[PDB]
């Protein structure tokens, strides 16, 4: 339930949600959802998402399941050969039942046998950060398809996943405002999200 | 159309055609018949993915019973989602031949100015095309393909210790890996497009007097087209850089090729054409400064019966001379006219 | 037939036959399967006008994965009119094998007088056949046809020079510019037949490695026929000059060749065969002198399960010598039996 | 499936598959695409004795135009009984090809320690099969079989008087009279076969050019197979004696094959591949004595869109080593990847 260090990391995730968002993040997102066309939004994101399909597999792996492992293990080669490389999904529309699902990183495979979150601490310009889920996320640079990623543009990456889901959330950024506590809210709504999966 | 069930269908095509020439040329004068023979067979997945393919089989029928000369053109395979684009790898026309088939309108000649498994140019092996429609569906007739090229060389049976290929061929048709693209507009009747092609060269070439010799081979090809109220006005321009096929000599350091058609098809189903081709060779070698490749003009009519039954009379009127390079090259100086019966099925 | 559509009638056809030789000549003993395909389309351009055309490809297995060996039988195309006659062009047989087809009935063996592209004798590469029905619907059974033949001369690919073409082949089937002819009345039960031909001879043939020189190959040919109450007896005898190939020492300068058949239908099934057939000589060349090129007896029956799968037994019982002249010029001498049996779809 | 009616019935079917090679070897790298064709025709004679024909054509489209590359795989026909079993003579598949057939499940890399026409391992000709089903009638699972293969030996017309027959090819798959059959049993799910060979060897494959001298070549091959739960695993050992080809300098005097494979079929159309094929030969007449030939390590995966339309990823893991013996033999002992995309209709 509780968490250590409370009091502290409070004031800069306000500055960073109230003064950086409104600022920076928001006026770029409302042209992104408007000047983009739907369709280049729609191949990015599934460009992006077919990088990291080679290491869902490998997570699935080690906590032991045959039937998720192999779903993944066809979404990639399909979309890396007739998809452009990830363009074009073309195993989620081949089967209703292989649709993408939410990436499963070395978090997860931790959190199977039962691990705790540890102290929570907030980044700057980041959000959210944990020891146990975002701490683990630094594992997959080491297996093939992802340890060809450079630096710089590696940065970038993770800058086109805001964009996308901070333009998704637009319809829905009332609740956040209407809040009495926003720190609470966020704070039960990222550890239900990620759970154990 | 023969078989349609469970969402697979196949649609068989061809057309037989019994072909005469008629010229004072003894290497080209005497009996051309031949045959297409393949099928169209496509099927529907789910709703949202089609499967289809395409296979098509020349048979000449001219050839006497000792020996064959039956060759395929085009078989790929591939997938076409509802709009996304569409995606084939195999033996397939070029992004090049989609613009410069405007001007590919006549019965049995025009389209000399370049040959088959010449680059990015006609049909060849080793091709994996991605054509989007529509452009993702925001904007009607505006389409772009993106192509790529394999590293077909010298054979691998032939005791050659340079680079081999397992489908290799004679030193006429070898190419290196070259990604090209070409982007294509449509309208009421008016239309405008162009090409852009660019393949490697291998060593293989390089090696005799080729004339043309390079590392890479550069192809720009522009025109447009009007097909309206029944009338068929087409222009194409293309600037090759060691692409065109001279011939037995070689290629052509840099060639432009010009050549523009005009049909206006009848209510009785007569169909008369009249076009013109041009191809001037620049920066020649082996002695030659500006002599030109191939220059022509061909007059022409068709008469559909009903929809396939048509009988067509061609003349083509050849303004070229005949001197050293002409010979050497293997290239026809003189007017040949053909007359041809066409049954498609 | 594959498609019943508006005007657009497609009768897929073909066969399949399996069989094996058992000869004590090592040149034609062991397995001698083969297989053919081929469809014959029609399309109905109106009330009087009809088009149709026909193709026939023979695939051999005999040969193993490494080689392939294929030829073209029959592939023309053309227009067919109402009670005024028809037309149609491409590869064809001849008018004079429209008289001996009716002797020609044996199960495997029959017609080895003639060979392929042996000018007007059997299939041919441009023909130009035109056909009568009923004699402008005037009289029933009386059939008349004629034809024409192009100019076949060497290959362009090796340097011959003289006369040129593009469908080159061997001297042994080159031919010229000829016209021929042919008349047939067939009342009930019984038929008469007859054709002449003439055809041009190439400078190709009649150098000194080849026997048989002249300048005209004009051939008249006879023929009869009996069809009624399942009882099949014909009867032909043909005059050839400077026409019958001998084999790879030429042609003859005169062969009188005269054939009979003998076929009766049974209600079960069997139909048994009887033929005799003699090729020989009258005024061969380099010393010959009344030598017979080729004489057997044919004695056999077919079995006719249904209307697809139909068995045949053939015995070919040589009745010609082996001295040198059938040793030079490469005849076999042993008698061949075969047995097998062919699918029709 | 085109044409059904009056008891005639027709299946049409084939493929076109796309394929590429990804090797450093430059003798199999590069696109490899080819084209399957072919009619499977049914007869209903009677009720008890029905008819049956098989064809199918193959067509490398990886070829320029000036060059053909194809080749007949199967052709047979004949016809069947109720209960007493079913007789075809034709080109078909061999008796030992029905017990490596469990292990032949492989995609691209499968089935590759024999060939074609070798010593009755595949599809050869003059193949006369008799099978009978269910032990006529008696048990159910317990099929047996028994064909009989002609004579081939030297090509006829070049050079040969010996050993001569119609439909000859090269010395390193010549084959002479062979007898031998194969019997199967299934019960449920699991299942036992096996298949004893015995083919004559000709003079032309005793000389000193190849290895392996021998009266009669004896071929002994047992398997194993299971197809249950979704699953599917296979073992075999082959054992042969002078019937392996390996490479063209001969035969292998005594070789022990062992292939075996495991497959998995999911709800979603994956289905995982892995195969294991191992092959010693031993007792080499040419200092080779103990060695490895053609060993290497398939693993793979297969997903199938539908019925229709599937495609295949293949990983070729070669643990041999390059040494004296692999130079002149032409083995391949490197990876190599292969992808395609089948479209069967
Ligand atoms: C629908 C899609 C259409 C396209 C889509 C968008 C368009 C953009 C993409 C295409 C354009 C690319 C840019 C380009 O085109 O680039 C430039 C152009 C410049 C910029 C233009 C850009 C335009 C952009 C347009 C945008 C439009 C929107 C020119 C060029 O092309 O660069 C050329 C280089 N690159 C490429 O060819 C393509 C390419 C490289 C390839 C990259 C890897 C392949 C990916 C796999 C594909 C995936 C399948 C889907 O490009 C790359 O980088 C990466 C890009 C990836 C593209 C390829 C994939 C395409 C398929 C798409 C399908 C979805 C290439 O380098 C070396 C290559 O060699 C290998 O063969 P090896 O086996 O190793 O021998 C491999 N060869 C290949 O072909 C690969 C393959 O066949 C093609 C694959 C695709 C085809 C089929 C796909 C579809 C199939 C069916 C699908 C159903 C290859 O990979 C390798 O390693 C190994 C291998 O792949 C990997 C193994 C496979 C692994 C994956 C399989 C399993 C996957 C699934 C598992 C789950 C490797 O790179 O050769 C010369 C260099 O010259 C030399 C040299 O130095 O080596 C000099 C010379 O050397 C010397 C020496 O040593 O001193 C000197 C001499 O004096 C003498 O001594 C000789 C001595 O006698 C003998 O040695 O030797 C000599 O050796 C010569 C030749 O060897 C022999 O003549 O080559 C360069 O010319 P240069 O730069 O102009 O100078
Ligand atoms: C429904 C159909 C059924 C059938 C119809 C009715 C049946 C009757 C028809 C046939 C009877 C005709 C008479 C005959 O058949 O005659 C006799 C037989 C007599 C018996 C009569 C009985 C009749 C029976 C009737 C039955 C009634 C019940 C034998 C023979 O055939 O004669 C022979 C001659 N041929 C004819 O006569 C056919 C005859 C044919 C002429 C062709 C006309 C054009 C075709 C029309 C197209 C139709 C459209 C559909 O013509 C003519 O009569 C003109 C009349 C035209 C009518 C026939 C047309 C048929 C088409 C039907 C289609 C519907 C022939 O001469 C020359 C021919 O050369 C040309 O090629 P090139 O120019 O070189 O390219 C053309 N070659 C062709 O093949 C044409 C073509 O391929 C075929 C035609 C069409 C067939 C297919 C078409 C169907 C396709 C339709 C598809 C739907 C041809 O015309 C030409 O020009 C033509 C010109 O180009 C082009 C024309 C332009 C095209 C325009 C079309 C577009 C229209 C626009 C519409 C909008 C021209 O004739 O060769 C020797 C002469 O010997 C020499 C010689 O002196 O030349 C000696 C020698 O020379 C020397 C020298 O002195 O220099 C000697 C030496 O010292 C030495 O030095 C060498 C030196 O090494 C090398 O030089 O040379 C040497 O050179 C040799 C050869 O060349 C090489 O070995 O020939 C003659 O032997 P001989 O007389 O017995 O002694
Ligand atoms: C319902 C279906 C059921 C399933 C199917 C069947 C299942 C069972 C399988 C069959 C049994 C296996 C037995 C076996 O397999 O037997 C052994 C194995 C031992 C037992 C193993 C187990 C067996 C049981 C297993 C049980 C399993 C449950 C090994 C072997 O195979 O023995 C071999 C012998 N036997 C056979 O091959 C099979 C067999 C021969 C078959 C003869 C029967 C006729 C055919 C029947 C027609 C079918 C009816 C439809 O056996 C016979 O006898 C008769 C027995 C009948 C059986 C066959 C029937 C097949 C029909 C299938 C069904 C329809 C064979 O002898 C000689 C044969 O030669 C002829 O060619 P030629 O004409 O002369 O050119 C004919 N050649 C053929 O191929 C026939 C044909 O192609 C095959 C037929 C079947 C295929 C197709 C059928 C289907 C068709 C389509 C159907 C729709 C053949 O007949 C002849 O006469 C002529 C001809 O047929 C007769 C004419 C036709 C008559 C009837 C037709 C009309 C019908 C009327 C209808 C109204 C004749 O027998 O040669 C070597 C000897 O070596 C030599 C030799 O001396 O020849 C030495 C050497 O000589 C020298 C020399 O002499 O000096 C020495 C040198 O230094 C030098 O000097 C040179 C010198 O320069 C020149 O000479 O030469 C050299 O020449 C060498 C080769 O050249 C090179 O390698 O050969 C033996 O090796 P060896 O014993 O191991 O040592």
């Amino acid at each position: 339930r509780s968490d250590p260090l409370e009091g502290f990391n409070r004031t800069m995730y306000n500055f960073n949600f109230n003064v950086l968002d409104p600022y920076i993040v928001r006026p770029v997102a409302v042209a992104w959802r408007d000047y983009v066309p739907q369709p280049a939004r729609n191949g990015l994101s599934n460009f992006t998402g077919n990088l990291e399909e080679p290491a869902v597999m490998v997570n699935y792996f080690l906590q032991g399941d045959p039937y998720q492992g192999m779903v993944h293990f066809t979404r990639f080669f399909l979309n890396t050969i007739l998809g452009m490389g990830g363009f074009i999904d073309v195993a989620g529309m081949a089967n209703p039942k292989l649709q993408r699902t939410e990436p499963h990183r070395f978090g997860s495979t931790l959190g199977h046998y039962g691990v705790g979150y540890g102290p929570y601490v907030q980044l700057p310009f980041y959000g959210s950060f944990t020891l146990r889920d975002d701490g683990g996320d630094m594992a997959d640079g080491f297996y093939p398809v992802l340890s060809w990623l450079t630096w710089p543009m590696s940065v970038g990456k993770w800058t086109l996943e805001g964009i996308e889901t901070r333009a998704q959330l637009l319809d829905s950024d009332g609740l956040l405002r209407c809040s009495s506590d926003p720190y609470i809210m966020v704070r039960e709504a990222y550890f239900q999200r990620h759970d154990f999966i | 159309e023969v078989y349609n069930k469970d969402g697979n269908k196949l649609d068989l095509y061809g057309k037989v055609d019994g072909l005469h020439y008629f010229s004072d040329n003894k290497d080209v004068d005497g009996d051309q018949t031949y045959m297409r023979l393949g099928f169209k067979g496509e099927t529907q997945v789910t709703d949202q993915l089609t499967g289809y393919g395409q296979w098509e089989y020349q048979i000449q029928g001219n050839s006497a019973e000792n020996e064959n000369n039956s060759w395929t053109r085009v078989a790929f395979a591939g997938l076409k989602f509802q709009d996304v684009g569409s995606f084939d790898y195999g033996r397939n026309y070029g992004v090049v031949y989609d613009v410069t088939s405007w001007t590919d309108v006549l019965p049995e000649f025009g389209g000399d100015t370049y040959g088959s498994d010449n680059f990015m140019q006609q049909r060849g092996n080793g091709f994996a095309t991605y054509r989007n429609t529509d452009f993702f569906g925001l904007v009607d007739g505006l389409n772009f393909a993106v192509q790529y090229q394999g590293k077909n060389g010298n054979p691998s049976g032939e005791g050659f210790t340079s680079g081999v290929t397992n489908n290799g061929r004679d030193a006429l048709r070898q190419n290196g890996d070259g990604v090209g693209g070409s982007i294509t507009y449509d309208y009421e009747g008016f239309g405008i497009g162009g090409a852009i092609s660019s393949s490697k060269r291998t060593d293989a070439q390089n090696t005799a007097a080729y004339i043309g010799n390079g590392d890479r081979a550069e192809t720009y090809t522009g025109g447009l087209k009007y097909d309206a109220n029944n009338i068929y006005l087409a222009a194409q321009y293309t600037q090759t850089y060691n692409a065109t096929r001279v011939g037995s000599l070689g290629w052509a350091n840099k060639a432009q090729n010009f050549e523009a058609v005009a049909q206006y098809q009848f209510d009785f189903g007569l169909r008369p054409s009249l076009a013109y081709l041009q191809s001037k060779g620049k920066n020649l070698g082996r002695g030659y400064d500006d002599e030109d490749i191939l220059k022509y003009v061909d007059v022409g009519a068709t008469y559909y019966f009903n929809k396939n039954m048509s009988t067509y009379v061609d003349y083509k009127i050849n303004l070229l001379d005949d001197n050293q390079f002409t010979r050497d090259a293997g290239i026809n100086t003189d007017n040949i006219v053909a007359l041809g019966l066409v049954y498609q099925f």
